[PDB]
DNA sequence: TCGGATGTATATATCTGACACGTGCCTGGAGACTAGGGAGTAATCCCCTTGGCGGTTAAAACGCGGGGGACAGCGCGTACGTGCGTTTAAGCGGTGCTAGAGCTGTCTACGACCAATTGAGCGGCCTCGGCACCGGGATTCTCGA
DNA sequence: TCGAGAATCCCGGTGCCGAGGCCGCTCAATTGGTCGTAGACAGCTCTAGCACCGCTTAAACGCACGTACGCGCTGTCCCCCGCGTTTTAACCGCCAAGGGGATTACTCCCTAGTCTCCAGGCACGTGTCAGATATATACATCCGA
């Protein structure tokens, strides 16, 4: 099934409760939809590079590994997931 | 006749497998030949290092009055020295947190 | 208008097209007369490069253009 | 219909926690974490160590090699006393 | 007559409480639909381990977080204290990327 | 007199250079830069389709593992013709015998 | 018994690059136990491709300052003025090279 | 009466002709003194081939032009002309090199 | 030995000028040599180590290239 | 300058799922022996590094006048934080089902290895044309009135 | 608005050195043949990923109100900029001496490969207590007065 329009699920309460992590005390009302864009090209890079591996593999299932290593090749390595 | 096996690591008083070192040297494609030393030394200063955080991560976690280690804890270790965040510092750590400053600017009057 | 191309080999041929002709369909015209595919070669008018997409009256070449030309050898 | 054996590096992490703080245990995700941890440091110096090797036209890779990568990678405190425990710990087993 | 705050006591107290805690901010659900229909366009009928979402929605959670960071520092050296979104521009060109 | 032999890709890219741009010369310097960003490219390739075939537990490295780190390393229009090339550089060497 | 004549692998292909170097590279350089009889003809023809594209451009860039020869400059120049190249050479410096005429809008002279 | 430039233009004239050149900015004989009584500290009684001074040379200077162009933009986004250290310690700290 | 004042005010403002900039204030000058001091430190450091392993005397060409590699700032053009 | 209301820290019962430990066993590590090539060591050659002296001339250093930019203070109006009542879907607990990950046999086509040999590529020479340099005139700007 | 000085570019003539091409030869890529095993294909078993349905309540949404902060404007004072004069040391050319980098030959010994044997580490099952919740209470902190 086509899925459509799911950008708008990050609420702005949930980039308030990441903005507050952050540090910061005051925000202005166009921050949102910037961090929406960063976000979504961050996470176009990421799964290229895991769909990729997993297409060398002959495998139809994204496991946790090819994250681990997309990630990795980035230079963001992540622990905690094996490998 | 034959003797005893004695284990390599307890000839040289180490707590880290010798022979599974030497043998993933082997079979990872480094060097045509792996000399009979380079085990010993990889295995003291992986158990060294793996000492250092482990002692300052258990000093975190009774600080805390808990018996048992979390990875807030071994976060919280890592970043509060200097040294080993610098060998750390592209390496984010999951359900870690942050460490807990704010700026001087926003505090009130 | 009718054109002279010179190419590497020091030969000059003449080429019958309209101001508004395209790159492509010349490129096309010069392969059946010659035999030379179209993307193989490429050409000069007053020192600048055609593009495909373009015509001869927006590059301003007229009857009787001295135009050169020069191989772009590509393939496996 | 058992499954395949997975190696890892638990049961040395949990001895040298138990010779550092005797009265301290740990859970599973910390482990998962210091087993990472190993590996990925494991590998940054055989890279090192491996190329240092074919820089030099040679064919070997000795404790030498492992001495000069550790001196380039680590920092300097952690790098003065990874050197002294690992030339003691050398010198340690080629004398028995 | 009712008690109120003025305004800014609310955000240092959310900013110490979360700063103090470790769990996902993210709701899970929108979050993996979004992983979905972004991962649609490469190759159609995918399917994922949870744990591969879990370490997605963690990545992007740091990511965001060391961002935004950037970006207060940005906001504080302009004498300002709200955020802005030229703040975030110069700190995505400052860190090198496009 | 005996003096060591040095191997370079200086003829290479000289016969590529006059393939394309009949008519222009090169110096030195231009011919060193090209020499070390061939060398830097080749190790970037070889390093990742090794460390492809080793994540899959397989001991050769074949083409696919090349295209596959072509496709990984290099933007999209530049892997896209790469790899257009490549197949049909395949193509041909296999045909012929 | 009578050998046939030589013929270079390169010259099957239709290349200009080396074949063999580059397969004796690839089985000496310590990256697999076993090297198929694919990878080196790939791998010379993508080493072909990125020089030819990056030779022409810096060609066109000494032809338009009215000069026959390529110098440094002229490979910066073409580098960084295309994205895709400037990405891949994201990190490296090139000596002799120069840098890109810009100027800051506002520090412009008024009126 | 002597004819002076409004304050502002050499600079711009400056700005044009040494980003259109490609040559080196530092003397060569401090730059390289400079590198020895730096070198001298980890080991004593070594010595240079000329190649190697150059590769430090041009490495140094490309560093320095690129950092001062983050400061450049720094300066400009507070509304200033001028820089100040405080847009060098900013970068920086941005930049990762600072901890 | 204070060569570090080897690195003259105008010559800064040379780097400065072609880097883009129309004003400088007062005291960039001691911040520049503070940065240029530490990138050499660590960069001759690195060096120092590759040449007192191969056995030798005298820093090569290479090393310094091999040292700048190993901190992510290839360089070309100098027999790498 | 005090005082009331709110949020946060502190003390106690309690029950559940994860951590620590005991077993069997089987596969990986150790003991003993050979044989062969990689690496240590000594001697030799000569190239490139360091050191010194004279000049000359461009670049660095110093002083001065002044205009433009950095910075503090004021006033205004608007965008954002705080609180409250209503609406929405996220989260949890089950029940089905099957597509596909993971393991086992076997069998052949593909890559490593060896001996003969010949042509591609590298080092040394040399010759001349493209580019660097110098002097002169036309052009394009900037600043004061 | 307009015109006198400076700085820049276009053109022509001259000379030098490194870029492009030619020879000779030695080492490495070809050709032809054999052998062993890495992986490709077929078959089977069982797990976990996707789909659905119901209920509860916590979070998201929308609205009203007031206030503190972002931004423009003015004024002042001082500190870099542009220019002229004096001082200095960087650069170029040339000459001497010798240390250490780069080869070449010789020899001993450190490591890969093979066979036999056995005990260390991993999967599986079981129990109990460290900690997460819930409840109550005491204390620190903020905003008008």
């Amino acid at each position: 099934k086509v899925l459509r329009d799911n950008i708008q699920g990050i609420t702005k309460p949930a980039i308030r409760r990441l903005a507050r992590r952050g540090g910061v005390k005051r925000i202005s009302g166009l921050i949102y939809e910037e961090t929406r864009g960063v976000l979504k090209v961050f996470l176009e890079n990421v799964i290229r590079d895991a769909v990729t591996y997993t297409e060398h593999a002959k495998r139809k299932t994204v496991t946790a590994m090819d994250v681990v290593y997309a990630l990795k090749r980035q230079g963001r390595t992540l622990y905690g997931f094996g490998g | 006749t034959r003797a005893k096996a004695k284990t390599r690591s307890s000839r040289a008083g180490l707590q880290f497998p010798v022979g599974r070192v030497h043998r993933l040297l082997r079979k990872g494609n480094y060097a045509e030949r792996v000399g009979a030393g380079a085990p010993v030394y990889l295995a003291a200063v992986l158990e060294y290092l793996t000492a250092e955080i482990l002692e300052l991560a258990g000093n975190a976690a009774r600080d805390n009055k808990k018996t048992r280690i979390i990875p807030r804890h071994l976060q919280l270790a890592v970043r509060n020295d200097e040294e080993l965040n610098k060998l750390l510092g592209r390496v984010t750590i999951a359900q870690g947190g942050v460490l807990p400053n704010i700026q001087s600017v926003l505090l009130p009057k | 208008m009718q054109i002279f191309v010179k190419t590497l080999t020091g030969k000059t041929i003449t080429l019958e097209v309209e101001p508004s002709d395209t790159i492509e369909n010349v490129k096309a015209k010069i392969q059946d007369k010659e035999g030379i595919p179209p993307d193989q070669q490429r050409l000069i008018f007053a020192g600048k490069q055609l593009e495909d997409g373009r015509t001869l009256s927006d590059y301003n070449i007229q009857k009787e253009s001295t135009l050169h030309l020069v191989l772009r050898l590509r393939g496996c | 219909r058992r499954k395949t054996r997975k190696e890892s590096y638990a049961i040395y992490v949990y001895k040298v926690l138990k010779q550092v703080h005797p009265d301290t245990g740990i859970s599973s995700k910390a482990m998962s974490i210091m087993n990472s941890f190993v590996n990925d440091v494991f590998e940054r110096i055989a890279g090192e160590a491996s190329r240092l090797a074919h820089y030099n036209k040679r064919s070997t890779i000795t404790s030498r090699e492992i001495q000069t990568a550790v001196r380039l990678l680590l920092p300097g405190e952690l790098a003065k006393h990874a050197v002294s425990e690992g030339t003691k710990a050398v010198t340690c087993y080629t004398s028995a | 007559k009712p008690h109120r705050y003025r305004p800014g006591t609310v955000a240092l107290r959310e900013i110490r409480r979360y700063q103090k805690s470790t769990e996902l901010l993210i709701r899970k659900l929108p979050f993996q639909r979004l992983v979905r229909e972004i991962a649609q366009d490469f190759k159609t009928d995918l399917r994922f381990q949870s744990s591969a979402v879990m370490a997605l929605q963690e990545a992007s959670e740091a990511y965001l977080v060391a961002l935004f960071e950037d970006t207060n520092l940005c906001a504080i050296h302009a004498k300002r204290v709200t955020i802005m979104p030229k703040d975030i521009q110069l700190a995505r060109r400052i860190r090198g990327e496009r």
